[PDB]
């Protein structure tokens, strides 16, 4: 089973720039070689087949090159509907086998997060449980530290990080914390604030709630 | 365009027929290809089958376990899953492969989504998120099983400044997720904000106001 | 006449078959599927023997087909040719049924004899035709292993 290590693991670059993904193979599998560019929850498209055949539809700014082990794509200058993961695939020996894939994220901007807090619902707490919501919104890049406390001491292994995709319209990531624990535990504690940090921001930015 | 169907929640040892039928070629002149995708993960390769020849060729992680068919008068192509392990669990695409013609993996369908769980199925309890010059208001989707779930806002009316959250496992192993939307803050008293959460697999749906 | 029975296989490991009566196919195969692939009777014949290349020629056992290079829009290409089965095999074979089998590395190609510098050749991608590739430093599969069969 022929590895196809691919490299780097994800990357960023501003529209109109020129990036090259580099794929490996753990030995020579001639050129038949192909590069596949998915989208988010959609099937993968074909760009290039056969290390540098680029298939038909597939704009200019596309192509490939191969050295039978060593295998680059690239891209001359990037337009705006390039939001996308990559793969490298070779296809002359079976099993067939997929590089991990490199993520190309559009740079814009620095932006600093809007910050949220969101309490515990009325009617979660019936069944006895408590979900502490923060919400960080339109911020570049996705890099960010986000500290839950309670009475000025500081939380560990009780909050998720969730981050969507970069935006339609202006390649800012949101992501929102999810700090949960029990009625018993909630019910002891007044104090609730989510402490965030960005290179956007200047200092730490909290935001608070008292019951 | 090649679509898909089959999937879906199954046991683990369980059986799941995976179909792939074909529009707009003839599969007898291609080899159908099945290509899995793990949650989070990237491609593997599961199998192939030339119709006309009958070749078949297998990944070692399914060979005897699955059997990759097709029938050509149906245009279509299968992949009988058995002895299913949580592993198996992924997104499943068929894809076309056609050297002659520079036709590779050119097709590939939308995918069908494979969840192999002994977890029951179970709707979620969605809960508001009320804000204490924009403001932010969203829902909590929790405690559902499988994935998929969908958030509309205002029965689709309410689309720009909106986040829905992909979905995080709990301790618990029901899925969570948050879908929120700036609104002027203005707005927030005059307006009523619904989030409309759709949850297939156990046939719930649930509209839910964040009011102040 | 020296003559083996083997079967052929390209340096991806892609194994030879039949694709209807005057074509060969190259594509993967696995488990009973092996079982299809064609067996070649190698005939050692006369010609120019050089340093690492041994002039042979391939045919098909039971089906009464050669291998033979011959023109089509004044381009040689590989096809299969039928043949009286009580004269052949022979030594002296006409250069059409002839390749120079070249131990390069350890890998064997098959150059035409009577069409210089073009190899039996298969395609990067699986399940095409056997062909005569007009290179050996192309986007093509020149190189070969070999399994004997007796």
């Amino acid at each position: 089973d022929i590895q196809m290590t691919q490299s780097p693991s994800s990357l960023s670059a501003s529209v109109g720039d020129r990036v090259t993904i580099t794929c490996r193979a753990s030995q020579d599998v001639s050129w038949g070689v192909a590069w596949y560019q998915q989208k988010p929850g959609k099937a993968p498209k074909l760009l290039i087949y056969s290390t540098a055949s680029l298939y038909s539809g597939v704009p200019s700014r596309f192509s490939g090159s191969g050295s039978g082990t060593d295998f680059t794509l690239t891209i001359s200058s990037l337009q705006p509907e390039d939001f996308a993961t990559y793969y490298c695939q070779q296809y002359s020996n079976f099993p067939i086998t997929f590089g991990q894939g490199t993520k190309v994220e559009i740079k814009r901007t620095v932006a600093a997060p809007s910050v949220f807090i969101f309490p515990p619902s009325d009617e979660q707490l019936k069944s006895g449980t408590a979900s502490v919501v923060c919400l960080l919104n339109n911020f570049y890049p996705r890099e960010a530290k986000v500290q839950w406390k309670v009475d000025n001491a500081l939380q560990s292994g009780n909050s998720q990080e969730s981050v969507t995709e970069q935006d339609s319209k202006d390649s800012t990531y949101s992501l929102s914390s999810t700090l949960t624990l029990s009625k018993a535990d909630y019910e002891k504690h007044k104090v609730y604030a989510c402490e965030v940090t960005h290179q956007g921001l200047s200092s730490p930015v909290t935001k608070s709630f008292n019951r | 365009q090649l679509v898909e169907s089959g999937g879906g929640l199954v046991q683990p040892g369980g059986s799941l027929r995976l179909s792939c039928a074909a529009s707009g070629f003839t599969i007898n002149g291609y080899s159908i290809h099945w290509v899995r995708q793990a949650p989070g993960k990237g491609l593997e390769w599961v199998a192939r089958i030339w119709p006309y020849g009958g070749f078949t060729y297998y990944a070692d992680s399914v060979k005897g376990r699955f059997t990759i068919s097709a029938d050509t008068s149906k245009n279509t192509a299968y992949l009988q899953m058995n002895s299913l392990r949580a592993e198996d669990t992924a997104v499943y695409y068929c894809a076309r492969f056609n050297g002659y013609w520079n036709y590779i993996m050119d097709y590939w369908g939308q995918g069908t989504l494979v969840t192999v769980s002994s977890a029951s199925t179970k709707g979620p309890s969605v809960f508001p998120l009320a804000p204490s010059g924009t403001a932010a208001l969203g829902c909590l989707v929790k405690d559902y099983f499988p994935e998929p779930v969908t958030v509309s806002w205002n029965s689709g009316a309410l689309t720009s400044g909106v986040h829905t959250f992909p979905a995080v496992l709990q301790s618990s192993g029901l899925y969570s997720l948050s879908s929120v939307v700036t609104v002027p803050s203005s707005s927030l008293g005059t307006q009523t904000y619904i989030c409309n959460v759709n949850h297939k697999p156990s046939n719930t749906k649930v509209d839910k106001k964040a009011e102040p | 006449v020296r003559s083996l029975n083997c079967t052929l296989r390209d340096s991806q490991q892609k194994s030879l078959v039949m694709s209807g009566p005057y074509e060969l196919k190259a594509l993967h195969l696995q488990g009973q599927d092996m079982e299809q692939q064609v067996v070649f009777s190698m005939s050692f014949v006369q010609g120019e023997e050089s340093n690492d290349k041994i002039p042979v020629a391939l045919g098909l056992k039971e089906k009464n087909l050669y291998l033979s290079c011959v023109l089509k829009d004044d381009k040689p290409t590989l096809q299969l040719e039928s043949v009286d089965p009580k004269n052949y095999p022979k030594k002296k074979m006409e250069k059409r049924f002839v390749f120079n089998k070249i131990e390069i590395n350890n890998k064997l190609e098959f150059e035409s004899a009577q069409f210089p510098n073009w190899y039996i050749s298969t395609s990067q991608a699986e399940n095409m035709p056997v062909f005569l590739g007009g290179t050996k430093g192309g986007q093509d599969i020149t190189d070969f292993t070999m399994q004997f069969v007796s």
